[PDB]
């Protein structure tokens, strides 16, 4: 059925238990943005 | 002695320009990584023309 509506689905949908996993990479870490930070001593470029 | 040092002059000087385009390159005393000279900063995929001025 549809928990949003309550009407069922035209076709059937497979389900059941499956083994899955949360991989290392998490946006909680990777995601970043800066405005004005430090720069490479040589040329005034930013830092990766 | 003269020719010895007078020649070592050409090799050292030219090593400060392009290190290793003539003869085995000179590396930090006793270790590994060959000193990056003037011409060594320009060429290469990481050359200043690329890693800095054509993208940064």
């Amino acid at each position: 059925y549809d928990g949003r509506t309550g009407e069922p689905f035209e076709g059937p949908i497979v389900v059941g238990q499956m083994f899955i996993m949360k991989l290392y990479h998490m946006v909680e870490d990777k995601m970043h943005a800066r405005s004005t930070g430090p720069y490479s001593l040589i040329t005034q470029q930013p830092l990766g | 002695i003269i020719r010895n040092e007078k020649r070592m002059l050409q090799e050292a000087v030219d090593a400060v320009i392009d290190n290793g385009r003539r003869g085995s390159p000179v590396t930090n005393p006793g270790s590994e990584r060959p000193l990056r000279s003037l011409t060594d900063i320009l060429s290469g995929k990481q050359g200043r023309f690329r890693q800095n001025l054509l993208g940064k």
